[PDB]
RNA sequence: CGAUGUUGGAUCAGGACACCCAAAUGGUGCAACCGCUAUUAAAGGUUCGUUUGUUCAACGAUUAAAGUCCUACGUGAUCUGAG
């Protein structure tokens, strides 16, 4: 039985294909419109927040980088993280994942079907979202694990704020040690004959042997890196963007994972943040379209003069 | 590392590459259908959409005539384009070039082929992959879907 | 006579994958921004008098006047570059169009160059990069165009701080004919490009882009 | 940037800064952990033969945004405590070198124009 | 460098046997509906292209016939018509090639 | 000795502690600052230049310090050939 290949617009006529476009289209918008009331249908019971306790995070997109003024002068830059997308997708117990906390599945911006696998269309299926491309597991407390299918939205962080950025950094592919590692090469002209950019010696004689921990060329970049501390300054709420001061690891328009900042300088500062979530619903008050800190030259400013 | 590059090295250089470029549009222009390797004829889309453009842009405009006499090496083309190419594309945005991967030469290198071709020319056409018709069973089972679909709306 | 339209190089978006909504942000918070601070019309070659709150001067606010050697950056990020010799002593300011620090831009001179990049007014004689500190304002009107001053520039002998005869820069403001040679020149023409100029794939049309940046504008001002 | 072997400039008026020599003012040694210099930083010339002490004014290298750069790297000299042995300086210095005024004030005290 | 010992049978078949080095099976080949002839899914058929190509050729040929010169490039439109046909009220004013062969069944009037 | 290719330098260094710095202490003929000794600790560091092929050595400017050694006096199928 010699199956061959197949794709999904191999059968599909001239007149079929628009149709089925359209038809899956207008299912995803219905999905996702059905889900933007989270609060009312029967979500999970809220818990007051505790000194313990660690929240869920976002899955953002990196659009790029921006200039940003201070008070007080100075110039930072900052990195436009988009949240598209972002959804709850499955919760799994504490002690059948970790046995300290529980775990909470978040799901990323939509993809299209017809180029993922049969399980994890079904996954999606019984769900009642489209698919999405990044999906990512984050540690949270019992008393902060929120309903399945829940969305979340770049309100959840707060301007004034450190936060943990997780990504695939931009790969370099197979480079040379110079580049890997930061080694010296050997001089340009004074008689080298073809080693200007070799490691030189690798191991010791006696050894008889090269350590495991050799520096040699290789693969760079592209692995999972993550930038703690880094100081939200902005939060565009109508597009749902969050200005993050710094750099963020990843090429830009990558999907990002983004947390409540782990160090323990920056412990505690959930406490004035909303805990469970951020609900659009529930305040049934409009949040400004754009929230700043404290410190940050908000674009109409009487344009700063010192005294 | 060559993130964002848009152009692949062909020839012996950048100056060989645009030879070859436009040695290939002239061949295009005058012949309204040829074929080479796939990465030329890629390559030399989007010239060849360019200079339809450029010659929609108009017969006493400078700088596309000069870019015409620059591009093609015969100087007997150039009349053609300005007069018949430019002239048919006139409703049309940017489906000039029909691009088909065909199979690989004969001779024992095996290159990856493609031809290219302007689009409405006076030469029999290529056996384009044509779509099922909707009297198959999937297309059927689509085409009642839509009819219900419509009933419903 | 017809009017002429003229956009800030700033609102013009890179070449690159950039999405397309970080632009939008971009251009809304840099038109608030200039609700407030009146940012003129002047390109590279103009004189320039910026007033920028010091913190430790005398006054709380510094000015200074200089001609425009460079405008670049896209954005909320854009700045030129102002120079002037100052009691024999070239400084050359780089400023950002969007800080908030400036108080104050007041074009002095408006002007064109033969180039847009005034780059070799560093190796020129000092007299083409003085300029008086305290000259009046000299106002234009509409149907001048904004003359272009076709005004050839000696240069000090060599070495420049850059290899201005090279064909890459293409400069038509250095009177070449006094300083450089025949040969020089020959040797220089090794480096030409003329497949450059016809390619037409390395061309960047913004024709759709511009509508859509004033069409932005407009909207800004008339809301 | 001023760095090791590096020709510099003289602005105040003092007797080793205006007397001709037959080899230009070079840095012998940058006081930072980095062997770069820049704006206030106080580094080693031999003058004259000599070793004095500076305090770089001006360099040929951008730094940051509204940062004037100027077209030679001018140092001032100084002494052994700190104090220039100029009297005047005619060159415009830059405003940001006011901030760290604890340390600098003879030598600001002496300059005149500041951009 | 040398090899130091001669490498055995064993290990050169593990080596040049690995699936790696193997040759793999398509799956995208299909017959041509029209003349059932074997082609790739993502490429045009050999031998209707071989036709289109050939017939091409022999087009080609006739046009360039019918100029004298090499730089002789018409500065109109171009129709091919074969025994047995006349152009029509569209096709007036381009030049026409005629062709003793019938039309082929593939090459549509238009 | 039917070949284990050499000093020094470049690149990369693995290790020991008989610790130069950084850390915790005991005694001082330890008033304080500088110091002199001894105990414990080897995760991390231990500069740039003139002369000399130089390892060393003298000298200039600094540093928290510019440690002693082993590794075929580490490393020439990675490099130089100044001796
Ligand atoms: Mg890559
Ligand atoms: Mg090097
Ligand atoms: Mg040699
Ligand atoms: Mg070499
Ligand atoms: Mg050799
Ligand atoms: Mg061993
Ligand atoms: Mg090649
Ligand atoms: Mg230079
Ligand atoms: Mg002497
Ligand atoms: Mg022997
Ligand atoms: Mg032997
Ligand atoms: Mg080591
Ligand atoms: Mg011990
Ligand atoms: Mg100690
Ligand atoms: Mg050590
Ligand atoms: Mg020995
Ligand atoms: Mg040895
Ligand atoms: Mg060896
Ligand atoms: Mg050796
Ligand atoms: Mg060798
Ligand atoms: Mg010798
Ligand atoms: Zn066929």
């Amino acid at each position: 039985h010699g199956k061959s290949v197949t794709w999904w617009d191999e059968h599909l006529s001239e007149e079929n294909v628009p149709f089925v476009k359209q038809l899956v289209s207008d299912e995803n918008k219905a999905q996702l419109a059905s889900k933007l009331c989270p609060l009312k249908d029967e979500p999970w019971p809220i818990h007051p927040w505790e000194p313990g306790s660690s929240r869920v995070g976002l899955i953002a997109l990196k659009l790029g980088m921006m200039p940003l003024w201070t008070k007080d002068g100075q110039k930072h830059v900052v990195t436009l993280l988009q949240v598209q997308d972002c959804h709850v997708l499955k919760y799994t117990p504490k002690e059948n994942h970790n046995g300290r906390m529980a775990a909470l599945t978040v799901g990323g911006k939509t993809v299209s079907h017809f180029h993922k696998s049969a399980s994890i269309l079904e996954f999606y299926q019984e769900l009642g979202l489209p698919p999405k491309q990044k999906v990512k597991i984050f540690n949270v407390t019992e008393n902060a694990v929120i309903k399945p299918g829940t969305p979340l939205y770049a309100a959840h962080f707060r301007p004034g704020q450190y936060v943990d950025v997780t990504a695939k950094t931009i790969g370099k592919g197979f480079q040379g040690v110079m580049r890997r590692w930061g080694f010296k090469g050997q001089p340009a002209t004074h008689g080298q004959t073809k080693t200007h950019r070799r490691p030189g010696a690798i191991s010791t004689g006696d050894v008889a042997r090269v350590w495991p921990g050799t520096k040699m060329p290789g693969q760079l970049g592209n692995i999972d890196r993550t930038a703690f501390g880094l100081k939200v300054w902005r939060i565009n709420t109508k597009h749902n963007i969050i200005y993050v001061n710094g750099s963020v690891p990843g090429h830009k328009n990558c999907l990002v994972k983004i947390k409540d900042s782990k160090l323990p300088a920056y412990k505690d500062f959930c406490k004035n943040l909303p805990f469970p979530t951020y609900f659009p619903d529930g305040d049934e008050e409009a949040l400004p379209e754009d929230l700043y800190d404290e410190n940050v030259c908000q674009p109409g400013a009487p344009s700063i003069t010192f005294t | 590392i060559s993130h964002g590059r848009v152009f692949r090295r062909l020839g012996l250089g950048p100056e060989s590459r645009i030879h070859l470029l436009q040695n290939l549009l002239t061949g295009l222009v005058r012949h309204e259908r040829i074929e080479a390797s796939w990465a030329r004829v890629d390559e030399l889309r989007g010239y060849a959409e360019k200079l339809i453009d450029y010659g929609k842009l108009g017969d006493t405009n400078e700088r596309a005539m000069r870019m015409a006499d620059f591009w093609l090496t015969e100087k007997d083309l150039i009349p053609k384009l300005f007069q018949v190419l430019a002239p048919r594309f006139q409703g049309q945005n940017g489906g000039y070039t029909r691009m088909l991967q065909i199979p690989n030469r004969n001779e024992q290198d095996r290159a990856k082929m493609a031809v290219i071709e302007y689009k409405g020319n006076c030469l029999p056409p290529l056996p384009l992959p044509r779509r099922d018709s909707n009297l198959t069973l999937l297309n059927q089972l689509l085409q009642g879907l839509r009819q219900d679909q419509e009933a419903s709306s | 006579r017809p009017e002429t339209r003229f956009l800030s190089p700033e609102f013009i978006p890179p070449r690159g994958r950039t999405n397309p909504l970080k632009f939008q942000i971009e251009r809304k918070d840099m038109l608030e921004r200039r609700k407030i601070l009146h940012i003129p019309e002047f390109y590279v070659g103009s004189i320039l008098r910026v007033t920028t709150a010091d913190p430790y001067a005398s006054a709380k606010t510094s000015q200074f006047l200089g001609i425009c050697i460079q405008r670049s950056g896209s954005g909320l990020g854009a700045t030129f570059i102002l120079r002037n010799t100052i009691e024999g002593q070239g400084v050359e300011i780089c400023f950002e169009l969007y800080n908030p620090r400036i108080q104050e831009i007041q074009v002095v001179k408006l002007e064109k160059r033969l180039d847009n990049s005034l780059l070799y007014l560093r190796d020129a004689l000092p007299e083409y990069s003085t300029f008086d500190v305290n000259m009046k304002p000299i106002t234009q009107e509409f149907n001048q165009e904004v003359p272009v001053n076709q005004l050839k520039v000696k240069m000090k002998p060599k070495p420049w701080s850059k290899r201005w005869e090279r064909p890459k820069f293409n400069i038509k403001g250095i009177r070449f004919d006094l300083c450089l040679t025949e040969e020089q020149m020959r040797e220089a023409q090794k480096w030409s490009q003329p497949w450059l100029e016809f390619d037409m794939m390395r061309e960047y049309d913004t024709s759709k882009i511009e509508a859509a940046i004033w069409d932005e504008i407009e909207a800004s001002k008339n809301s | 940037a001023i760095q090791k072997m590096t020709r510099v400039r003289v602005v105040d008026n003092s007797a080793l800064g205006t007397t001709p020599y037959h080899r230009p003012p070079r840095c012998i040694h940058v006081y930072n952990k980095t062997g770069v210099g820049k704006v206030g930083d106080r580094i080693l010339l031999a003058i004259r033969g000599q070793k004095k002490k500076a305090l770089i004014v001006g360099h040929r290298m951008p730094g940051p945004r509204m940062t004037p750069r100027f077209d030679s790297n001018n140092v001032v000299l100084l002494e052994d405590n700190g104090n220039p042995v100029g009297t005047r300086i005619k060159t415009p210095i830059p405003s940001s070198l006011r901030q760290r005024e604890g340390e600098f004030s003879k030598v600001l005290a002496i300059a005149q124009n500041f951009v | 460098a040398a090899p130091k010992n001669r490498r055995s049978i064993e290990v050169n078949r593990c080596r040049r046997r690995n699936p790696q080095k193997l040759i793999k099976v398509k799956n995208n080949i299909d017959v041509c509906p029209e003349c059932g002839h074997l082609k790739q899914k993502h490429i045009l058929c050999g031998y209707c292209y071989e036709k289109v190509r050939k017939e091409t050729a022999e087009i080609r040929r006739q046009m360039g016939k019918q100029e004298g010169g090499p730089f002789r490039a018409p500065t109109t439109e171009t129709v091919v018509l074969y025994s047995g046909e006349t152009p029509s009220e569209q096709d007036q004013g381009k030049r026409i090639i005629e062709r003793e062969r019938k039309r082929p069944s593939w090459f549509t009037q238009n």
